[PDB]
């Protein structure tokens, strides 16, 4: 909120801009990590550019900077981390998570919990009974 | 334009090689004079004046071409950058290494007849000794410092750096002639040759400075022999340790000390 | 109560010598104290010297922009003395033919003593050519091999449009 | 006097300006050296492959 | 000029020129520079050959290397070193500069001029007074 | 030779004649090159197969191989290290050197003979009276 780290956020954003132009593109991104050493690909620099963009310009902008660097030096979102542990066992790539995979890898993996207690999780955990319990929601209503 | 150039370098080579001869001769004279005065004559004869006028004198030489030397680099300097007055190249640093060369350059025995007290305690005994020094004992030893000059004649003498072609070229890739880049060179292309000949001429110079130190609390002959001496120095070169010789005074442990500090790395360069 | 080991010049002469390894010489500590303090600083000094040796060892390299300037230094010599070893060879070459072939008397020295300079000046110009495939070799496996890797890698992605 | 002193303090200028720019490409030329060098030639050796069906 | 510093670059033509034909190419240039381990590209060498020629013929001779041979060799251009200062803040390619930034730059980074000083070097800096500062004509008229 | 060498040579053939044939091709030999780390191109290694090369086939055989082996053992061929002094002063690939050249090289260059001898090896050595001098002759006369 000072005036002082707010000079170094332009001092960092006047790197990535190699031009005057005030935009950092997929050029600039991936110019500067490949003098850093860093050989990212297409499909990686896409997902970099993309996953801080706010008003659907492909150009990043320098609220957009603001808005990711101002949290991400600070705190540990554990919304960030819980839907990790979620993916670890979602080898497939999709959203979803059979109950009985969930029911034994809660059963046998870890310090492990008794029968009553992933009897009562799935019952409550699914919202349906379709048997494709998704974890996307059971971040946004267990943990929020 | 090649004019006023080419008529300084050879001038300052001149200067450099004037300037060694006289800073060896000054060093021989000492080396022949302390052998000498202990035992042939006394402090009191006219060889100790008559040969110590001849040191005095070539130190004021060495002084006078020093300070020309220093001159015709100014006027080089004045020519290279673009300058008319001459107070522009003079800086901080540069008075102050012409200082340093200077109060370097002139220390030497005087000539005269003085004395003082020295004390010390017997190694391996615990026995205190008193017997009355000499002065010149003192001023001798630093006259060992005038040895860059070798090494600036050596620098200005290479047949490489003084290349035309290659100054130009290494001036297109904005690279700097200074000494560390021929220490590097010369390391690069023959790295045995410099630690051999590094390591030969501080072993004499070491043991002749360890016997001269030694010789006023030793009437054995233990640390006051040569060959007593030099096996002590390559002894604590290699870092064995010392056997039944160990300095009775502080010099021979500064230089001890000197001469283990340059082991533990001289070694470890050579294995490499 | 002999001015020994409590002198503050003697203890750093010991500490000295301990650090380095070289070894006690009269003075040695006559308390348990001195001793641990000894083994902390030997055992300190066995890895602090080891370690300054190899920083000493690193600060005496060149540099790629010296070595590529060095390289220059040393392609402009290694001409020189090759055109030199080689004229030696055609000299003595067309001096034995003189010898043996032109003059009415053969004098017989002569011609063994230019036969004896010839194989050294052949071995001289075997022994010139060596040090250039070494700096050859040498001056070779130090390019990047990234910026003409990203080079060609774009030219492939842009012919992928046949 | 000014002239003279701003003149030295333009040769100092000039040469801390020399200075600081070549630690800016010692440092490229030490981070140069990171490169995988095995993706790439594994995705431009896939490319060729496609591209030798023509 | 010593005959032997004739001598010498002549020794070294002989070198960048192989083949003889008593020129130098983008080709020998290529082969000689690689053999030393660098790697420049077509347009790093296109631009070093340009640097030198003066015929516009495309080919490097020996009058047009003892002219700059001779110049490189000692001496320090203090106009080949202002032009470096004054574009190692035009980032954008052109040979132009703003005033305002020109100012900024002057007034906020290393020892400080006052804002009378800095006008001053604006109104003999800016000689059409359009707003836009070229730096060459400035290093012409005040080096020179 | 004795019959022992022959059976070092017929092993080392064995090795270079890897899938039979009788024969060694180019593939054969690269092959056998570059298992050792060497890089040879196609130009090089059809150089090297034509030094060896008898009977205009393009494939080495045994009896063509056991040849140049007994020969490339012992001795020195100063013939072979004549020709490539020669060679150190032609730059232009072909296999004529300029008499002038030649008088100055041997003039001025290590060992410095007299006018008169260098006049008289320039007279003697120019068979045809022109300037273009051979050197291919010369060392087939002289070297009998
Ligand atoms: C080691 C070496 C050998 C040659 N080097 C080199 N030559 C350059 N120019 C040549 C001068 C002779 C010529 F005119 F015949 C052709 C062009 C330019 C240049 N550089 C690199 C450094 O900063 C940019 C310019 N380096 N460097
Ligand atoms: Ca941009
Ligand atoms: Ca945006
Ligand atoms: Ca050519
Ligand atoms: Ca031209
Ligand atoms: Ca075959
Ligand atoms: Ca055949
Ligand atoms: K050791
Ligand atoms: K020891």
């Amino acid at each position: 909120l000072t005036e002082e780290q707010i000079a170094e956020f332009k001092e960092a954003f006047s790197l990535f801009d190699k031009d005057g132009d005030g935009t950092i593109t997929t050029k600039e991104l991936g110019t500067v990590m490949r003098s850093l050493g860093q050989n990212p690909t297409e499909a990686e620099l896409q997902d970099m550019i993309n996953e801080v963009d706010a008003d659907g310009n492909g150009t990043i902008d320098f609220p957009e900077f603001l808005t990711m660097m101002a949290r991400k030096m600070k705190d540990t979102d554990s919304e960030e981390e819980i839907r990790e542990a979620f993916r670890v066992f979602d080898k497939d790539g999709n959203g979803y998570i059979s109950a009985a995979e969930l029911r034994h890898v809660m059963t046998n993996l870890g310090e492990k919990l008794t029968d009553e207690e992933v009897d009562e999780m799935i019952r409550e955990a699914d919202i349906d009974g379709d048997g494709q319990v998704n974890y996307e929601e059971f971040v946004q209503m267990m943990t929020a | 334009k090649l004019g006023h150039r080419r008529a300084l370098f050879e001038k300052r080579k001149r200067l450099s090689d004037y300037a060694l001869i006289f800073g060896m001769f000054g060093i021989v004279v000492m080396v022949i004079e302390t052998e000498l005065s202990w035992g042939a004559y006394d402090k009191a004869s006219l060889y100790s004046l008559a040969l110590k006028c001849l040191i005095s004198l070539s130190t004021i030489i060495l002084l006078g071409l020093i300070i020309v030397y220093h001159a015709r680099e100014i006027q080089l300097f004045m020519v290279d950058n673009g300058a008319d007055d001459w107070r522009i190249a003079m800086t901080y640093e540069r008075i102050f290494f012409i200082c340093l060369e200077i109060l370097v350059c002139a220390i030497h025995p005087i000539p005269g007849n003085y004395t003082f007290t020295w004390t010390a305690r017997l190694a391996f005994s615990y026995a205190p000794s008193t017997t009355t020094a000499d002065v010149d004992i003192i001023l001798s030893i630093p006259m060992f410092l005038r040895l860059y000059l070798i090494a600036r004649v050596m620098l200005l003498h290479s047949k490489l750096f003084t290349d035309a072609s290659s100054r130009s070229i290494g001036a297109l890739n904005k690279i700097n002639f200074n000494t560390r880049f021929v220490m590097k060179t010369l390391m690069t292309i023959c790295p045995g040759t410099v630690l051999l000949v590094f390591s030969i001429s501080l072993w004499i110079i070491a043991a002749w400075t360890v016997r001269a130190c030694e010789r006023y609390h030793d009437q054995q002959d233990v640390t006051s022999n040569f060959l007593g001496a030099m096996w002590l120095i390559s002894i604590t070169f290699l870092s064995i340790g010392y056997g039944d010789m160990v300095p009775n005074t502080y010099c021979g442990k500064g230089v001890c000390l000197l001469t283990g500090i340059m082991g533990a790395g001289c070694t470890a360069l050579v294995v490499a | 109560q002999q001015d020994v080991t409590s002198n503050f010049l003697g203890a750093m002469w010991l500490i000295s010598i301990t650090f380095l390894s070289i070894g006690y010489g009269d003075m040695v500590p006559n308390t348990y104290c001195g001793k641990g303090v000894c083994l902390l600083t030997g055992i300190m000094g066995a890895g602090c010297t080891a370690l300054v040796v190899a920083v000493v060892a690193r600060k005496l390299e060149l540099t790629k922009a010296e070595k590529h300037v060095h390289n220059f230094m040393m392609d402009t010599q290694l001409t020189k003395r090759v055109k030199n070893a080689a004229a030696n060879v055609l000299r003595e070459t067309w001096l034995i033919y003189k010898n043996t072939k032109l003059v009415k008397k053969i004098d017989h020295a002569k011609v063994r003593k230019h036969q004896r300079k010839f194989l050294q000046a052949i071995h001289q110009l075997r022994s010139v050519k060596m040090e250039q495939r070494k700096l050859n070799d040498q001056a070779n496996t130090l390019v990047d091999l990234a910026k003409t890797q990203n080079i060609m890698y774009d030219m492939i992605s842009d012919l992928n449009e046949r």
